[PDB]
């Protein structure tokens, strides 16, 4: 009953009690993360893929719908170019189940590369090598 | 020690040691503006007066992350071809299920690797997308949610835990199937008893000793593997290096967070209250003091991370060398791969590190009988081609340097070059030959 | 420095114990060759240990046993020259001094 | 260099060379309190306004000190047992008194 | 001023400690290789064989 504030180990405001209804509410960062632009050589093509690091990008999609994201630019999100990885989700690059060698490392065993479909950026799980069963 | 006394091990033991070596740490991508000025436009404008000052920090952190990825790649992706273990597992009676992957486990990791994973607790997972459950944490939010408030990100490693386990499994299958030939060229398969015989031959012990003791060697290896598994399970902390790395990174992040709450010699440590209770023209001094303090804290964190990254890169280079030498071969260098005469080493994936199972050949119960530098048969000095001139006590013998397998002194196992009057300690004895008898 | 709070802690291994460790290493390497570095210390007479080392570097044991006295004299002369060079040289320990 | 000419040494010399390597340095124990505010309660109070900085400094120095101790231990304490040279020092004509 | 000086000293001490740690690792490797055994690595432990 006497507690009004709320903190944690590193001395940051975590939860707050409602001063009007005597109820509790916890506080979370809004959408903090990091934008990394995946792109092939500009002499090859101009299409790019944007990776919003470390975010459940369904919330990124709803933020784009609300038009409240900090970056002014907006990549095309046609549904196919969304792939939720463990380092956020790639927007602008589709996912192919084929496994190739890494070209542009992303994280969590995902590498994007430019390939023919007629050119687009495709994300995939990296291939460690040609499997060779020893007799 | 004596003039003519030598001790030769009549027996031997196979001891498996464990080496803990960090290869990478958590990659961080701390942002300038979010940590320095919390969503304050004029504070960011004032920070812009410092020029490209925090771009150095961002570049350093990006280089650190790239260096961690390169360290992991160098340590684990030694072989560009993934080798799969044969469906059946009878390697001359040698247990390997403990170190080989277990297909029953969902992660396809060996029991040793799973014990190592469960014995290490990661403060910041990073590759979990913690957003979504940070607000549903019910209890007090952990370090991760608070870190996500002031410009702290933990990028996931390029190689997943399962991917590193797959690389380790490929290395293990290559080693136990093709010996060390897969570390130099094509994977030339060889039966495990033959590979063990050649590893024995590489440490100055003849090939026949393994085949004569094919059992009681596999049993010793299995017992050693089980003993080290139980030792790692019940030990207080045998993963001290990896635990220290994780704790250091997490606590450096914690100190970086805590430096925000410090006033840094100003009226307050909270930017919004400062700029609200004081008009910008007067509060600029407080803003500058806060910015200098926070920038100094970020500089200290970045420099500490750079030094720790240099140390981790040195450790990862050592781990890569250890892999390329002990794993893909048999290092003759002493104490590099375990204590004793090294035979093999088995990689085991660990959280932010690598684990080496150095299988070393160690001598055992020994007796000292007698030695002589040379044997004089007929006015000539005879020296052993391999080994020493041991003596039962009455009849001399030739035997291996590291195992007591006495042999009759013929003319083929010993070479003669001398005049019987130049060697200090030559002894009276008779040597036979398969030519004069017939 | 001490009065300004900038004190230095003494090492856990004192100089006497470090010298004892070096003496143990020397005794092991001169009475057991490399055996004490792998497992139990196996006694080996020093001429035979030198034969082991010669065979390791790739020359036969007879080249040692035929001129063991010459090798011992060369070893003694070399160690005496090492001591004399350490005496004469002012900055032979440049790395530690630096 | 010729097509069919090889040079082989008809003799040999045993030369011992000295190699010197630092193993550890002085373990410093700098403390913030005196060094920044020598006997000044107010100065210490304003030092607390800079956050957990001197805790980091003390931790780094303690890590350096234990690193020096572990460096010495790793370099020297490579043998569990302290071997002793035999009372009579005659190693086949070799001289180890130095 | 004193904080900047102390941070500079601690950073330089950390760099020197890393260098000394590398040298001590090299010394331990040399001990293990050419003291507890014979090192075939030429020009590693003394010039010559
Ligand atoms: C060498 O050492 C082995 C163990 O380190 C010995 O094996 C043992 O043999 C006993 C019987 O004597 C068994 O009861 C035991 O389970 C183990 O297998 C081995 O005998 C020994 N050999 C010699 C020649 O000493
Ligand atoms: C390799 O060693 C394994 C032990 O880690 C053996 O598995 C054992 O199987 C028995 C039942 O047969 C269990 O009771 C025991 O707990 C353990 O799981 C395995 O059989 C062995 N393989 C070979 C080929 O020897
Ligand atoms: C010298 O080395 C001999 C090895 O050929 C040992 O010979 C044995 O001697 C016993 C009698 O003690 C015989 O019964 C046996 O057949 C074998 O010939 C001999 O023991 C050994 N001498 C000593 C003193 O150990
Ligand atoms: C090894 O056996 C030789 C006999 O074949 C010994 O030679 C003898 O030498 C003595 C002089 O010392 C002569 O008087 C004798 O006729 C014989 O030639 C030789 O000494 C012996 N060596 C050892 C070390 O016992
Ligand atoms: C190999 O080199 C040795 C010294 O480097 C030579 O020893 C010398 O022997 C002479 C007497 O011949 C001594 O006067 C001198 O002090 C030194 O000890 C040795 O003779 C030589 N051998 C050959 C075959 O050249
Ligand atoms: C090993 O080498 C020592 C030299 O460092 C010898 O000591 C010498 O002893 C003589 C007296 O005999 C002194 O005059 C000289 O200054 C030096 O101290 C030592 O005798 C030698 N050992 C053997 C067994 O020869």
């Amino acid at each position: 009953p006497f507690q009004q504030f709320g903190r944690d180990i590193v001395d940051t405001t975590d939860a707050v009690r409602d001063p009007q209804t005597l109820e509790i509410l916890d506080i979370t960062p809004c959408s903090f993360g990091g934008v990394s632009v995946i792109t092939p050589g500009t002499n090859t093509s101009n299409q790019v893929a944007v990776l919003y690091q470390g975010v459940n990008c369904t919330e990124v999609s709803v933020a784009i719908h609300a038009d409240q994201l900090t970056p002014t630019w907006r990549v095309y999100s046609t549904g196919s170019n969304v792939f939720q990885t463990r380092a956020g989700c790639l927007i602008g690059a589709e996912y192919v189940n084929n496994s190739y060698e890494c070209d542009i490392p992303i994280g969590a065993g995902i590498c994007a590369s430019y390939q023919t479909q007629s050119q687009s950026i495709i994300a995939y799980t990296m291939s460690l090598g040609a499997e060779n069963s020893v007799a | 020690y004596s003039n003519n006394s030598i001790a030769i091990p009549t027996n031997f033991t196979i001891s498996v040691t464990t080496e803990i070596l960090p290869v990478s740490m958590t990659k961080t991508s701390v942002d300038c503006t979010m940590y320095i000025c919390g969503d304050s436009t004029e504070c960011s404008n004032l920070l812009l007066q410092y020029g490209s000052f925090c771009t150095q920090l961002k570049r350093a952190l990006t280089g650190i992350a790239v260096e961690q990825d390169k360290n992991t790649q160098e340590v684990f992706a030694q072989v560009k071809q993934i080798y799969k273990t044969p469906p059946i597992k009878y390697f001359g009676g040698f247990n390997f299920s403990q170190i080989l992957p277990d297909p029953s486990k969902p992660s396809k990791r060996s029991p040793i690797e799973d014990l190592l994973f469960n014995k290490v607790t990661l403060a910041d997972a990073g590759f979990i997308k913690q957003y979504g459950d940070c607000l549903g944490d019910i209890a007090a939010r952990d370090l991760i949610c608070a870190q996500k408030f002031n410009g702290l990100t933990v990028l996931p490693p390029l190689l997943t835990d399962e991917m590193i386990a797959q690389y380790t499994s490929a290395l293990l299958a290559g080693t136990i199937t093709s010996g060390w030939t897969f570390g130099a060229g094509p994977a030339l398969q060889i039966p495990f008893p033959m590979q063990m015989a050649y590893r024995f031959n590489g440490i100055g012990v003849t090939q026949n000793v393994l085949y004569e003791n094919q059992k009681l060697i596999a049993n010793q290896f299995n017992s050693a593997i089980g003993k080290i598994q139980d030792s790692l399970f019940s030990t207080p902390s045998a993963l001290g290096k990896l635990q220290d790395v994780v704790n250091h990174n997490a606590q450096a992040l914690n100190t970086l967070v805590k430096q925000l709450s410090s006033k840094f010699g100003a009226i307050s440590s909270v930017l919004n209250d400062i700029l609200s209770r004081l008009d910008p023209p007067e509060a600029e001094v407080q803003i500058d003091r806060l910015i200098t303090g926070r920038l100094q804290s970020l500089q200290t964190y970045v420099t500490q991370q750079l030094i720790r990254a240099a140390e981790i890169r040195a450790s990862a280079n050592l781990a890569a060398t250890k892999m390329s030498e002990c794993v893909l071969g048999q290092s003759k260098r002493v104490d590099f791969c375990g204590k004793g005469y090294h035979l093999m080493s088995f990689p085991q994936s660990a959280p932010h590190g690598v684990v080496f199972l150095h299988v070393t050949y160690v001598p055992a119960q020994e007796k000292n009988f007698t030695t002589a530098p040379a044997i004089c048969h007929d006015g000539k000095a005879h020296f052993p081609r391999e080994g020493v001139f041991v003596s039962n006590g009455t009849h001399w013998f030739v035997t291996q340097r590291n195992f007591y397998e006495p042999q009759i002194i013929t003319t083929d196992n010993t070479f003669v070059s001398g005049n019987c009057d130049v060697v200090i300690g030559i002894v009276n004895n008779t040597v036979y030959d398969p030519l004069q008898l017939e």
